[PDB]
């Protein structure tokens, strides 16, 4: 009924080597959610798109799909020791009411933190 | 005599036609007749090869073997004439008796010893038979021929450098010692020799045999034998290749020629430059004269004039984009835009040999460049080109040019015509203007003349247009000349097989992409009425694409209230009434509240766009910061388009096929049109739109019948109907009140949908479960019951639709299968074939001839095959030998003989082999005692001229069949795709004959419309006609009329 946007920000921890295979895993995870409606957050394999990027995925929090996706993200983050994922959550009402200039940042600020890793 | 419009729907394997009786006012009122005509598309179906290819390859093979045998026959006649065999060393036929079988050895030993008439003859016949490869110079450019050339050149160099002295000696020693064989095998070009080497060897052999005292080294013999070894017919001449292509069509006396030509390349360049327009965010504009002057010479100065490179030259400044360029694709501006291939090919050839200072302009005249292009495009040998350009250019330059250059591909204009056009075009003046200024460009008859094969250079398009011609001519014969002809051709007509395959690929890609999107729509809106249509997914996609913000106001829009009716609308940025454009580039998601004061204005004309009102600047900033593709943003903010031109381009289809068809039908047909074009090529998109909005839902049908449905729609699309539609849309965008509810989108007339559905499918729509009105009675009663309101729904022309399949009564074709098998053991039902080990499978070896007599070999091969999991190519990749009783290795194996089943065949290769039957060309049907007998007739029987005796019997192997005599009554001959009727105990079967199984005597018939509910994919298989009640053959014309049983008098013969 009520639509929630999960803002996920992918950053690089610097600690360890990137492990291109881990980049492929993260690209698969993110690309599972992408469809032609929100293809604009296509997961590339280069750092430029995987490092330091906010992506806001739309979920319907009367469906158990959000939780499985965020759990997969957290599992990968625990695996990768050198990539860090931060998740938030915002109601789509407040997200859309924000000014579209840096919406992902502002929504992250205005949203309940979910998992930091 | 009726006033009607004929609507045609053309595709690669179908033409649907509809007739619409119209007012004098051109409003459609009566649906007269519709049909579908289906044929087989003019290509080899699986691979896209052309039908002519298979025949041409066999023709060239025929000519090659024939000319070789003739050359060898002339060689034997010359041997007899010059004493060498003196008389009757020859057999009953021209072959030499007791000819030795050691010619390689004799050729090598001929250098050191005087030979013998028999040995000398064998040597010369061997040289003639195997005269090696001829260059035909700069041949390094083609997948394999490169590989054969690698082997040839390697062996030539090895002959000249390593001291072995002749092809014979080198071949003997190297090939025998290092490989165990001389002649190449399976695809290998390792041991191939060039003709030059073998000519040198022949000369040396004659010298040596004169030294050693051979009575036959006469000048006659040497002259003759050398000429026989070197001569071959000339390849196609310049004038002959020119006769292949049409006259210029501008200057009939001069030919069309030479893509690789300064004049031709410059024509291409100027056409691109003159037609190239740049769109900057906002509107369009063409290059100023200074910009054209700047770019004009850069294709010569640089290697290629890249689009981004052109941006550099003009200081174009991003926010200025090239039109006719997909800007969504990343680094799209690395595209070429122009490359002068010929100029730079000549220049690179000269640069690479020391005659041209690189990056110094090529000083050769335009005339000389044109001449070089034509010469290199018309001749395929060094000598011919050498003469042509020996007339006009210096020797070193020509020799350099003959190296590195390969030309092809002509361009449909005479160099005189292009010479006149390109000075005219340089001034400016788009192509048609210059062409008309120089030589400005109508004999009508009742029936459309045949389709000119010259203007239609494509087999699939040629067959589609030819069958459209047949449909048209039949319709005109039956009902007179049409008022207008409307045309709708499939997107796939006129596309390369590669193009069509790729289009299918992306169509399936879009299928799965849209299914994922639909799943996402379902997840977001779990409670939804039925299943989501296209506009719903577009609503959601535009919502996310617009940042959740109505594009006209910037007010946030509630998700989940998306399908709350009327809350959000899909607005056409440019109004449909003025552009007839409903692309995905002209659709934005707006609020119901805000989209009520826009009116019929464009987005630029509504936010004022002329005083740069801050509402307009806010809107332009909003659209530029949305996830719209560049094209969409360009269209939203057009500002200055040509209203009528744009709606016209969106209203009709301008493809090569459609323009040709409109001009051809307009020129040479009767067509009592009012006078403005009388032939209309409907744009596919608008036709689909009209189908949807006129109640013609895309059905879930196997029928080729749907082809006629579309043909109806295109036939109702008239100028009056279009303007009525435009008026309705206009009054609808300004909020109509002219009432509100009963304002159905204008239809050609009331209950159009229902009548069209009954007329095409013989069923009221939405009841695919219902039975079809097969007959006039059934159909007319159904129409009068379910359309009692409509007076003209029934009349004297309403007949059930029956799809007409183009027949194929051709009596010719492949005589037998390609591989020839041993026929010795043919009293037993078997034949033998040499099967390589690389192709050897377990079910082959289990039938080896020497399975019993080579138990060691059998067990070795069987065990080896077990290993590597029965993979033939893998198991025997390492050399396999035979073994004696004492364990010694003796001799390799390449291939073993394998038994195969053979109950019938065709005699081949001098009655020394058997080959499998290919395809039956006819089936003769006899009746005796109320039972039916099918005599099959194959093509080799037609060639030999043997009208077969025996009719099929279910299980008997071929010998024991029912011999037909005069006690039987013959009924008819069946060719593929003839209409047949099998009244049987079970039911009544009607359809086009397809196949006649010879192991059962049963036949398959395609249902006329290939309805998938019937049989498997519309084909009734295994119908047994031996014990049918009735078995008759019918006739049918293009339109599906005149369905009558036909009675043949006498059995027809196979030859004339």
């Amino acid at each position: 009924s009520m639509f929630k946007r999960a803002i996920i920000f992918t950053s690089f921890n610097g600690f360890e080597k990137v492990s291109r295979t881990e980049k492929r895993r993260l690209a698969k995870i993110i690309n599972a959610r992408v469809s032609i409606i929100d293809e604009y957050l296509r997961a590339k394999d280069t750092n430029a798109s995987l490092d330091g990027q906010y992506r806001a995925f739309l979920f319907n929090d009367e469906s158990p799909a959000m939780t499985e996706f965020l759990a997969k993200l957290k599992a990968f983050a625990e695996s990768c020791t050198g990539i860090s994922i931060d998740a938030w959550e915002i109601e789509e009402s407040e997200y859309v009411r924000l000014p579209v200039e840096r919406r992902d940042f502002l929504a992250a600020a205005n949203g309940k933190e979910i998992f930091k890793i | 005599s009726i006033n009607y419009i004929l609507g045609l729907d053309i595709g690669i394997a179908s033409v649907g036609w509809a007739m619409v009786e119209i007012d004098e006012e051109e409003n459609p009122i009566r649906l007269i007749d519709l049909g579908v005509r289906v044929f087989e598309r003019a290509e080899v179906p699986k691979t896209g090869d052309s039908l002519a290819m298979a025949r041409r390859l066999a023709r060239s093979v025929r000519r090659l073997t024939r000319r070789r045998a003739h050359r060898l026959l002339r060689t034997r006649r010359l041997l007899k004439r010059e004493g060498v065999l003196q008389a009757a060393n020859f057999d009953e036929n021209g072959l030499i008796k007791s000819l030795p079988n050691t010619p390689w050895q004799l050729r090598a030993a001929a250098l050191d010893r005087k030979l013998t008439p028999l040995e000398w003859s064998a040597v010369l016949l061997h040289l003639i038979k195997h005269r090696g490869y001829l260059s035909q110079e700069g041949e390094t450019a083609d997948k394999e021929l490169g590989a054969l050339l690698k082997g040839v050149a390697g062996n030539a160099h090895a002959l000249q450098t390593g001291d072995f002295r002749t092809p014979a000696e080198l071949a003997l020693n190297k090939f025998e010692k290092e490989s165990g064989h001389i002649r190449n095998q399976r695809s290998d070009y390792s041991h191939t020799f060039s003709r030059k080497d073998l000519q040198a060897e022949l000369i040396l052999l004659f010298e040596k045999q004169k030294e050693f005292g051979n009575p036959h080294v006469s000048g006659g013999l040497k002259e003759g034998i050398e000429t026989l070894l070197m001569t071959q017919r000339p390849a196609l001449s310049g004038d002959a290749v020119q006769k292949m292509l049409g006259h210029c069509t501008f200057e009939p006396a001069e030919p069309k020629a030479a893509k690789n030509t300064y004049t031709a390349e410059r024509f291409i360049w100027l056409t691109k430059l003159n037609n190239l327009r740049i769109l900057e965010q906002g509107s369009e504009r063409p290059l100023t004269d200074t910009e054209r002057a700047t770019l004009m010479d850069e294709p010569y100065r640089k290697s290629k004039l890249t689009y981004a490179q052109a941006r550099k030259l003009l200081g174009l400044e991003d926010t200025a984009f090239f039109k006719g360029l997909r800007y969504g694709k990343d680094n799209a501006e690395a595209s070429t835009l122009m490359e002068m291939k010929a100029y730079h090919a000549i220049s690179r050839a000269l640069e690479k040999e020391g005659l041209k200072d690189k990056k110094s302009p090529l000083n050769l005249s335009p005339e000389l460049q044109d001449e070089i292009g034509t010469a290199f495009s018309l001749f395929k040998t060094d000598e011919d080109i050498t003469g042509r350009l020996k007339d006009r250019i210096q020797p070193e330059i020509l020799e350099a040019l003959l190296k590195h250059i390969s030309f092809d591909k002509f361009v449909q204009i005479s160099l005189k015509a292009l010479r006149r056009i390109v000075p005219l075009m340089e001034q400016g003046k788009r192509y048609d203007e210059a062409c008309a200024e120089i030589y400005g460009d109508t004999e009508e008859k009742i029936y459309l003349p045949p389709i000119p094969a010259d203007e239609i250079r494509n087999p699939v398009v040629l067959r589609a247009l030819s069958q459209a011609r047949k449909v048209i001519n039949g319709v005109v014969r039956r009902y007179g000349s049409p008022a207008r002809i409307h045309i709708e051709t499939a997107r796939e007509v006129g596309k390369s097989f590669k193009d069509r395959k790729e289009i299918e690929k992306r169509q399936e890609e879009n299928r799965k992409d849209r299914e994922k999107a639909a799943a996402k729509f379902r997840e977001y809106f779990p409670n939804f009425v039925g299943e989501p249509k296209s506009k719903d997914i577009l609503k959601l996609r535009l919502y996310e694409q617009q940042h959740g913000k109505c594009l006209y106001s910037g007010k946030e829009i509630n998700l989940g209230r998306l399908n709350e009716k009327g809350y959000v609308e899909i607005d056409h940025a440019l109004p449909f009434s003025r552009t007839w454009d409903d692309s995905f580039n002209n659709k934005v998601l707006v609020l119901g509240s805000e989209n009520q004061n826009k009116g019929n204005q464009t987005p630029y004309e509504y936010f004022n766009g002329k005083d740069n009102s801050r509402e307009w600047q806010e809107f332009k900033a909003r659209v530029e910061t949305s996830r719209f593709p560049r094209s969409k943003k360009q269209r939203i903010l057009l500002q200055k388009f040509d209203e009528d031109g744009f709606k016209e381009r969106n209203l009709n289809d301008t493809r090569y096929v459609n323009r040709f068809l409109c001009q051809f039908v307009a020129d040479r047909m009767r067509l009592t049109g009012k006078g403005k074009k009388r032939v209309f090529a409907s744009n596919g998109q608008i036709t689909n739109l009209l189908r949807g909005f006129w109640g013609l839902r895309k059905v879930r049908a196997e029928n080729d019948r749907h082809h006629a449905l579309d043909a109806v729609v295109v036939a109702c699309s008239t100028v009056a109907m279009q303007q009525k539609i435009t008026r309705f849309v206009r009054y609808k965008e300004m909020n109509a009140f002219v009432l509100h509810q009963k304002t159905h989108f204008p239809q050609p007339w009331e209950f159009f949908a229902q009548e069209v559905m009954i007329r095409v499918f013989g069923k009221p729509d939405g009841k695919p479960e219902f039975e079809e009105a097969d007959t006039l009675e059934k159909l007319r009663t159904l129409l009068a019951e379910k359309l009692s309101s409509r007076p003209e729904a029934v009349h004297e022309y309403v007949t059930p639709l029956f799809v007409s399949r183009a027949p194929n009564r051709k009596m010719s074709g492949q005589g037998h299968m390609e591989t020839v098998k041993s026929a010795k053991r043919l009293d037993e039902g078997v034949s033998v074939l040499r099967v390589p080990l690389t192709q050897l499978k377990l079910k082959d070896l289990e039938k080896m001839v020497n399975r019993e007599r080579e138990p060691k070999l059998y067990e070795a091969l069987k065990a080896r095959l077990e290993a590597h999991k029965d993979d033939p190519a893998k198991a025997f990749a390492e050399p396999f030998y035979k073994y004696d009783k004492a364990g010694n290795r003796t001799q390799q194996v390449k291939a073993v003989r394998v038994e195969q089943v053979q109950k019938t065949g065709v005699w081949v290769r001098n009655h020394n082999g058997i080959a499998d039957n290919a395809t039956m060309v006819r089936v003769d049907v006899f009746e005796k005692g109320d039972k039916y007998y099918l005599v099959p007739i194959y093509s080799w029987q037609v060639a030999k001229g043997i009208l077969p005796d025996r009719a099929v019997v279910q299980g008997k192997d071929e010998e024991d069949w029912q011999l037909i005599d005069d006690s039987f009554n013959f009924k008819f001959s069946l060719h593929p795709n003839d209409l047949v009727e099998v009244i049987t105990k079970k039911a009544r079967m009607f359809g086009y004959f397809a196949s006649c199984h010879r192991g059962t005597g049963n036949i398959n018939i395609r249902i006329h419309d290939l309805d998938h509910k019937i049989g498997k994919n519309g084909i009734l298989e295994g119908i047994g006609v031996k014990t049918a009640l009735s078995f008759q053959k019918y006739q049918i014309d293009e339109l599906g009329k005149e369905i009558r049983p036909c009675r043949l008098k006498k059995r027809p013969p196979v030859r004339s």
